[PDB]
């Protein structure tokens, strides 16, 4: 996909800064459109970063900070938009790069030295910030107001030009001092200043060079289907003001008729349907959260839709960050009451250290692990899952055994979905877990933690991008000094924890939550049938023939026969006589046959058949 | 009284899908087995499926093995029937029933049944057209008056004798095979020589595939 | 699985007479048999539960028995209201089967047809839908001999047969005998031919009028 | 949270046209369809229009068919609403609101504004005193004021000695007269024995006219 | 349009009153229903959607009810915050039609209007707009049949009143009706009167001045 998701970790140091580089390389590989923010933080000179060349446009903003490289590979970047801004004030900030006068004799320690944003033409919103970067040249000679949008000139710009080295100029092959950088490939192009009059975008001094009005990033030819990247949208190479209509009206009655020509909205794109972890909308958008009075229903194909509840929509449990908890970081002893029996939590789940040793000042209880038994109906999580603390009593994450899927719409640090660190436990125990909708999985700094490399991560993603992050944990050669691994019966050795209850896919059978070798068909006392590798008893009457069995389905009438008596089709060990009518007849005093037929009574009452040639029917 | 309701069925495309219903009255299906029995109209009976709603365990006939799925809502105390992948010979009369009583493994209490005549939906109804009525040339002593139902597939019938005020003997010429599966059975009533001209013969067939109300009577 | 023979599936008798029904099993089914009744338009309602016990709320003119695989429903007295299709089934094993559907009639004398005709008007006299309606009455029984007296032509495939619900004035039914060709017949032959033949007709009856009568 | 900002309310002559602006904030702009609803002063509400930020489709009244046009700017989350020729039938407070359900009904409501449809320009108030006579005063607790005649536009700032005493003050809701002019009356009930010495001064300023009025009351005999 | 019929248009009550005001529709729209409260000089607020469901933040004393066309709005217990004009509305039928409004006042003790007539002024004697004010103040209930007179007969057509938005302190009514005439119209008669009738007092009182009495 040419479209991918940016991150949100403004000036925070990374979680695992040794590995933090290769988080990006899996992330921004071959992607052109960013749904988020290009954040380039703490990058040393050894970073081969040439995978960044396929990036055309960021919808959000671009931040580059605290790095140690000489040049950056951001040159096919056409335009930035700035849905979000940095500090509500900036859209392009390059800060604090190089080395801020530490005790380190290096010739080129880093610092971005030229612009080399070669394809950058326009900017819609925001400001430009350049501060505290000694290793920069060529930045002052740049006319920003052309790069600013003409009809959008919130023109705050702070460019600190304190340098620490000598800057010989660019190539004199530029028409003036307008240059990206020192090469003749690196001249600053123009789309507003040489333009004039009613023309806003022109590719030269002629009025014929003036571009189409819907074209943001300039034009090749003067038609709207000729341009480079367009202003409001991009529908199939046509730069319309709107996505086409999703309904056709009477114009008199305005009667609803479904237009099939229309499209949905998604960022800068009009697309037919929404991508994988998104939501189709009645208005025709692809968003993250359904609007009000609107239920994310289980759609027919799984490509979900928000739709109107006729009744009130149910109280669906809000997790972290949504509509009741939009600031609360951790989980307290107070909010945890709300998760009683919840199965599809809307919102995230975070396990901070302070989740478990609660503040008496902000007077919360240190949490009890017995209280964690409330998470056991949980099917699906839209939010993410932050885990940093865990009780030493528990060697596992067995609270989350029942959890199938984590969509991970809101992402941790704008990027992450499963976060595991700082525990020391040995396995997880995530026996239902099968699909991560987006985000990455990070596992680091845990003492005894084996079994992660055994997890078949191929079945758990819906892009060719999202990999696993193992580092800094229990060594694999020490995991066989244990002598334990996935069990015999795990399909291709794929297990969560140790033992028979832990395989991802079993090979033989299912006895509850326990893959077993065989089931009691012909061998043991609680005999159980087979339902496509599922072993269940009968109502306890497959009276085990030496070679066979006596009621197949748990409805007790199928394998062969009875055991003691027959109430046909069913069987008893004693012919019962109940009192609870629901129609006035009881099971009247059924006499057994020789061959087990509990057979009822000839006379109504007073005369015979109380099974012992006696009395017992009243009145 | 145990009383049930079977509603929703009728002519759908072959291969259709539909949840039927069966509502309790004065009992609970916590301790009751529910059933369905189809019947080709005028033909033999045939058990279909059964449920115990506390655990939802299903049995089936092999003709409907795996395709249909019984379902119930004991919280609503209202059993259902999700039908799936309707076939060529699904044209049959359904009924919902009970096994109330752990010895009483019988179905004497029912609902009413809704006919499910799912087929290719031929769109045509009858053709009712007059004559010159008199009493001159009776070959014997009896003439005729009625309205016969032809050209129809399936069978909804609205043949009126003054808005159904004379339900005396709608006769039957049991439905024959026409070209597109269209049918023909009687609603021409055998009459004496007593009801000639006393009541009008007005019949307007609300034939649900077409609503072929030929606002016209056969008048001999 | 289980076969449930009902021999025959239809029979005729008189009011106030013994009933003898042959519901035959097929296998080692022991006991768990139930009888049923439904009238046309109704529900299948219980006759005998437990293969020998008439169901309550029903009068005791009935009888039950047990012999081998042929278990018999018997009513002491046939009644005109006691008239339906009749059924027997098992509940010994799943599936609960059925018998083929047997029937009890009210017998009368073997009799003759009656005098009726319905041709449509000229709007149904143009293109292929001919209602040669030959409505009958009074004849008995359903079982018939098949010959044709339609317009001096061979009739092999015009047969739209009929019998009705028994109204028992003389076990009234109405058999149908029709014809169908190119319907544009208002100027050639606006009427058609009918005659219905049966077992013991001492009165050959049919009706179709002649041209010019709209 | 969910709040709106509206602007564009001014004055027009019957015949011209005018823009509007509804600013929105604090919610997903492309998941709700902002609409327009009006209300006539002293009269009922009225639905105006309906538009998505997805097509720009002005879905509006047959009764006002072809007369008003919607143009959104979802880049700035702000839609414009144009005007057309009419003769004071639409002189109404105009409300921006979001279609809460995705059918037609509303929860939030802007502060809104009215646009005056008039060819008549401004006027200062015709000063008149509301003085009862020396005989026709109350037996102990009188009542008197100032008549605010024929000013334009709305609204005014009436007070008594810079709003000294509100004991029994009565500034009435204004009316528009049959010659088209706004007018009102404003009185105050004081004790009658205090009138022998004390006399209050009505301070009536109209800031778009930018003219204040200072006047006191005398029960002049005939 | 469908006729939205709220009854009444105004009433008055005390604290803690179950008061039901309904908006019967002239055409069945029985599901798509809206409900609104607007304060004087403020925005509206949503009350009930679909005539059955209280919105988030709508307090417990409200109750959306009624199907068909009879649509039940009921404050079970009146609070001083609830003195506001309310609205019924459908959303079932294009185009989309509001109600007409129903004002809510407090019930309290009726009172005596401060009934006063007003002679003209001397700068009016250079102006010409013969504006005579019929002044009333501090009374209860709502309506007051008040009109002008000329010498024995009425005066209508060209006089205007001025009602007040009601107090919350004591909720007392005040009004100035101004008959505005010309100077020649003042110099035409003598006796110009005011037809003050109100339930808060008993006798129909007329207070007036004259030409020479001035
Ligand atoms: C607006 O939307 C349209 C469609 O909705 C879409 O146009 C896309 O434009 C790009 C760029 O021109 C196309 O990508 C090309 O694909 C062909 C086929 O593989 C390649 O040969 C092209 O190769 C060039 O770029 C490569 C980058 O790796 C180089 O290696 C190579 O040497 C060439 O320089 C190029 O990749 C794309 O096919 C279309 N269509 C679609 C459906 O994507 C684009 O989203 C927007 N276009 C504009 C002008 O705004
Ligand atoms: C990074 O690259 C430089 C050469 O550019 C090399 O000297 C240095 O050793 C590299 N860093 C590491 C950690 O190897
Ligand atoms: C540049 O450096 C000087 C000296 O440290 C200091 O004033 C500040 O950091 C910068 N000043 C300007 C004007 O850029
Ligand atoms: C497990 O493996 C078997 C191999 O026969 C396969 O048929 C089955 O679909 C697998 N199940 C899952 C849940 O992957
Ligand atoms: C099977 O054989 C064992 C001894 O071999 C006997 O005890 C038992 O009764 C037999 N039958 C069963 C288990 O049904
Ligand atoms: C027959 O027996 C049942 C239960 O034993 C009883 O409820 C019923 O009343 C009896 N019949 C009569 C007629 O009393």
């Amino acid at each position: 996909t040419q479209v991918c998701t940016g991150t949100d970790m403004k000036l925070r140091l990374p979680a695992s800064p040794e590995t933090h580089l290769d988080m990006l390389r899996h992330l921004y590989q071959g992607c052109q459109v960013v749904q988020g923010n290009l954040e380039l933080t703490y990058l040393p000179t050894n970073a081969s970063l040439s995978f960044l060349q396929d990036i055309q446009e960021v919808q959000g903003y671009v931040l580059i900070a605290h790095n140690q490289v000489r040049q950056v590979p951001l040159q096919r970047l056409r335009i930035v938009r700035g849905t979000q801004l940095f500090e509500d004030n900036y859209a392009l900030a390059v800060l604090d790069n190089g080395d801020p006068l530490n005790n380190t004799t290096g010739a080129s320690p880093g610092g971005l030295r030229e612009l080399q944003l070669r394809s950058l033409t326009e900017i819609l919103k925001g400001g430009v910030l350049i501060q505290r970067n000694p290793q920069l040249c060529y930045q002052d000679t740049i006319l920003w107001k052309d790069i600013f949008h003409k009809n959008n000139q919130l023109a705050l710009t702070l460019i600190d030009t304190n340098r620490s080295r000598a800057c010989h100029p660019c190539s004199p092959m530029c028409k003036g001092s307008r240059c990206w950088g020192e090469s003749s490939e690196d001249c600053q192009s123009l789309t507003r200043t040489v333009c004039a009059g009613g023309c806003a975008r022109c590719k030269g001094p002629l009025p014929t060079d003036c571009c189409h009005e819907q074209c943001a990033a300039g034009c090749t030819g003067p038609k709207h289907s000729d341009c480079l990247a367009c202003l409001h949208f991009n529908h199939s190479g046509i730069c319309e003001l709107h996505c086409p209509a999703l309904v056709t009206y009477n114009t008199d009655t305005f009667e609803s008729m479904p237009n099939p020509e229309g499209r949905y909205t998604f960022g800068a794109s009009c697309v037919t349907a929404c991508p994988y972890n998104y939501l189709s909308t009645d208005v025709g958008s692809c968003t993250l959260v359904c609007p009000l009075h609107n239920q994310e229903v289980t759609a027919e194909d799984g490509t979900q839709r928000c739709e109107k509840c006729s009744k009130p929509c149910a109280r669906v449990c809000y997790g972290l960050g949504m509509e009741h908890l939009r600031e609360v970081r951790a989980v307290t002893s107070a909010n945890i009451q709300e998760f009683a029996g919840c199965k599809k939590i809307f919102g995230s789940l975070a396990f901070l250290p302070e989740s478990f040793d609660g503040d008496p000042a902000s007077n919360t209880a240190p949490l009890q692990p017995e209280q964690l038994q409330v998470f056991e109906t949980l099917e699906e999580i839209t939010g993410y899952l932050y885990i940093s603390a865990w009780p030493d009593s528990l060697p596992d994450l067995s609270v989350f055994q029942n959890l199938q899927v984590i969509r991970g719409r809101i992402l941790h640090n704008g990027a992450y979905s499963l976060t595991l660190q700082g525990l020391g436990i040995s396995w997880l125990g995530l026996r239902s877990l099968r699909e991560l909708g987006s985000g990455l999985a990070l596992i680091h700094h845990n003492t005894h933690l084996c079994f992660v490399h055994t997890v078949p991560w191929d079945q758990l993603f819906r892009n060719p991008h999202q990999a696993l992050l193992h580092t800094a944990n229990r060594p694999e050669d020490e995991c066989v000094g244990e002598g334990l691994a996935c069990h015999q019966l795990c399909a291709r050795g794929h297990c969560w924890g140790p033992g028979p209850t832990q395989c991802v896919n079993c090979s033989q059978f299912l006895r509850g939550q326990e893959c077993v070798e065989e089931c009691r068909v012909l061998q043991g006392l609680p005999r159980e049938y087979v339902n496509a590798r599922h072993c269940l008893p009968c109502h306890p009457e497959c009276q085990p023939q030496n070679g066979s069995v006596t009621c197949f389905g748990p409805e007790a009438d199928q394998c062969v026969a009875c055991a003691h008596y027959k109430d046909p089709p069913f069987c008893v060990a004693r012919c019962p006589s109940g009192v609870k009518p629901d129609l006035s007849y009881m099971p009247i005093w059924k006499f057994p046959d020789e061959e087990g037929a509990c057979q009822p009574c000839p006379i109504n009452c007073t005369h015979s058949c109380v099974d012992l040639d006696d009395k017992g029917c009243p009145a | 009284e145990v009383q049930l309701v079977e509603s929703g069925g009728g002519l759908v495309q072959p291969g259709g899908s539909l949840r039927l219903s069966c509502a309790a009255s004065g009992f609970n299906i916590k301790d009751t087995y529910i059933h369905w029995v189809r019947q080709a109209p005028g033909k033999g009976l045939e058990w279909v499926a059964r449920i115990y709603p506390t655990n939802g365990y299903t049995r089936y006939a092999d003709s409907v093995k795996g395709r249909f799925t019984i379902s119930a809502d004991t919280s609503k105390n209202t059993a259902y029937l999700q039908m799936n992948s309707l076939r060529a010979e699904d044209t049959a009369v359904y009924y919902c029933s009970r096994w109330g009583g752990d010895g009483f493994y019988a179905m004497d209490y029912w609902g009413q049944g809704t006919l499910v005549t799912v087929s290719s939906a031929s769109t045509k109804g009858p053709s009712v057209f007059p004559l010159a009525p008199s009493s001159k040339s009776t070959s014997g002593g009896t003439a005729a008056l009625g309205c016969l139902v032809k050209d129809y597939f399936p069978e909804p019938v609205t043949v009126s004798w003054n808005s159904g005020a004379l339900t005396s003997g709608v006769h039957t010429f049991p439905a024959v095979l026409q070209s597109s599966g269209l049918y023909s059975l009687s609603s021409v009533v055998t009459v004496p020589s007593s009801s000639l001209g006393t009541q009008t013969y007005i019949c307007n067939v609300n034939h649900k595939p077409s609503n072929t109300k030929v606002d016209k009577k056969v008048e001999p | 699985d289980i076969q449930m023979t009902q021999s025959p599936s239809s029979l005729s008798a008189s009011v106030g007479d013994r009933v003898t029904i042959t519901c035959r099993a097929s296998q080692d089914v022991n006991t768990a048999v139930a009888w049923y009744q439904q009238k046309p338009g109704k529900a299948p309602k219980l006759l005998i539960y437990s293969a020998s016990f008439l169901y309550s709320g029903v009068p005791s003119r009935f009888s039950g028995s047990r012999s081998g695989t042929d278990f018999t429903l018997t009513i002491s007295s046939l009644q005109p209201e006691d008239f339906a299709t009749y059924y027997c089934q098992q509940h010994y094993t799943t599936p609960p089967t059925f018998g083929q559907g047997t029937k009890v009639e009210i017998k009368r004398t073997v009799a003759a047809p009656s005098v009726f005709i319905f041709p449509p008007s000229d709007e149904q006299l143009k293109s292929g839908t001919a209602s040669v309606v030959c409505l009958l009455n009074n004849f008995y029984p359903r079982e018939a001999k098949v010959q044709w007296k339609v317009d001096n032509a061979l009739q092999s495939g015009n047969s739209q047969e009929s019998v009705t619900e028994q109204d028992s004035k003389d076990s009234t039914y109405s058999l149908s005998s029709t014809l169908t060709l190119s319907k544009a017949d208002y100027e050639k032959h606006k009427v058609y031919a009918c005659e219905v033949t049966h077992q013991g007709l001492s009165s050959p009856v049919t009706k179709s009028f002649n041209r010019g009568e709209c």
